[PDB]
């Protein structure tokens, strides 16, 4: 019954200052801690911070010269700020409760149970930038036996995420969307392909539909064979 | 810090099999302040198990937990579909609530081969001044598998990223995406363009080419 609801902005400049807030639903505050968790994307888990429904917190000690919290009982809301921001706080943060009631001094803490989603935040000193949306044209040398492959390269995009459909979502069988990697421009690039029947190509159109939002960009590349 | 230790890092098992994830702190901690958490990729953590060896509700007797002093252990008795995951311990006997690494559980499944595509780069990325070239693999088991990009027989490095995709839901296969980037000047300098893939399911190293002007 206890969720998370969680906003703030997600696109930052180093040396900015981070804001975050989750609103509590189903449950008040009041007799719990509460904490923020951040990941890095393909990384393991770092506590952040906690706080009580009387504004007692605790933060990890590396980070506690530039990361305060907040609670806000009235709205049943607490907050996370983060300061002097660098491309290593890219991440996804959650909100979370502990799983047992704490009252504001108890020196061993509880687990978490309630976990919130995870908000991507990027800090970065590059510019939102739409993607490049180039097709990956079916030919010889992408066909196996009556299969062909074709795609679509994402490249040179910020931030993360990009959506990719396939026909508008009636493609999915034999699709396959990779994660994006990071270049060394600070841009990044995804690829997305499928799997067709090859006497498919000539009659069958194939399109990928790529959605940026940062940038508000709406591609629809049409693949063609060779 | 109490640094958590996850053993092993990856662990390849089947549904019906026996799994034992290991746990191990810096320092000795009562087992009342140890938890598990379970994370699906894609997916926030859910607490599994905490107190050593007290389940969340919903979790189900398949899944126990115990260990004292410096060494946990997280038991699955009879794996389930449900169950390949990511793994992470806790403890919260001592600020910071610090977290292991986490242990990979995957499907084990048959060696399977995979198939080779390429692709030259579009026109469109021409006019951009740059090529990208493409290699695909697609649906091949175990995950190990290298790539290398080879061009008039030069082998490339520093020019190249590669991505792998989540183990998938049906074929517990993986596939790979690699890109090799050069300027326009550079891609035309040079004529044969390859993709030599290396892996367990392959009998010999497996080229697929083309030639600039196909």
């Amino acid at each position: 019954q206890v969720q998370f609801q969680q906003w703030g902005a997600g696109l930052l400049k180093p040396s900015e200052t981070l804001s975050l807030t989750c609103g509590v639903y189903g449950g008040s505050l009041s007799g719990y801690y509460w904490s923020w968790i951040r990941q890095t994307p393909g990384k393991g888990l770092e506590w952040i911070g906690e706080i009580n429904h009387t504004g007692t917190t605790n933060y990890n000690p590396s980070l506690k010269s530039r990361v305060t919290m907040s609670v806000d009982t009235s709205k049943n809301q607490f907050s996370l700020k983060m300061s002097s921001l660098t491309a290593a706080d890219t991440a996804l943060y959650y909100c979370a409760r502990e799983g047992a009631p704490r009252w504001a001094l108890k020196r061993p803490s509880n687990w978490f149970d309630p976990w919130g989603q995870g908000t991507l935040v990027t800090v970065s000193s590059a510019s939102t930038k739409g993607p490049s949306v180039f097709p990956l044209a079916p030919s010889s040398k992408s066909t196996s036996g009556g299969t062909a492959a074709l795609g679509c390269l994402v490249k040179d995009y910020f931030p993360e995420p990009v959506t990719v459909s396939w026909n508008s979502g009636a493609l999915t069988s034999g699709v396959h969307t990779f994660p994006a990697v990071l270049q060394s421009s600070g841009l990044y690039s995804l690829s997305s392909v499928v799997t067709v029947p090859s006497s498919s190509l000539g009659t069958q159109t194939y399109i990928c539909n790529v959605n940026h939002k940062p940038s508000n960009t709406k591609v629809d590349k049409k693949v063609e064979p060779k | 810090e109490i640094v958590l230790t996850q053993s092993p890092v990856s662990l390849s098992l089947s549904p019906g099999e026996r799994a034992t994830l290991s746990c191990r702190a810096s320092q000795s901690i009562s087992s009342t302040y140890l938890a598990w958490y379970q994370q699906i990729p894609g997916q926030a953590p859910r607490l599994l198990i905490y107190g050593a060896s007290s389940r969340a509700a919903g979790i189900p007797d398949r899944f126990s937990g115990g260990g004292s002093g410096t060494d946990f252990t997280l038991t699955i008795s009879r794996l389930e579909p449900e169950d390949f995951a990511v793994y992470y311990c806790q403890q919260y006997g001592s600020s910071p609530r610090s977290f292991g690494q986490g242990t990979k559980l995957e499907i084990k499944r048959t060696v399977a081969a995979p198939s080779v595509f390429i692709f030259p780069p579009s026109d469109e990325q021409l006019k951009s001044g740059t090529a990208s070239v493409v290699c695909l693999l697609n649906n091949f088991y175990p995950r190990e598998a290298k790539v290398q990009w080879k061009v008039d027989n030069a082998l490339q490095s520093g020019n190249s990223q590669e991505s792998v995709t989540e183990q998938d839901s049906k074929d517990s296969t993986y596939s790979l995406s690699s890109t090799l980037t050069l300027s326009k000047a550079d891609y035309e300098k040079h004529k044969v363009y390859a993709c030599e893939v290396t892996h367990q399911g392959l009998s010999s190293p497996v080229t697929k080419s083309f030639n600039r002007g196909e």
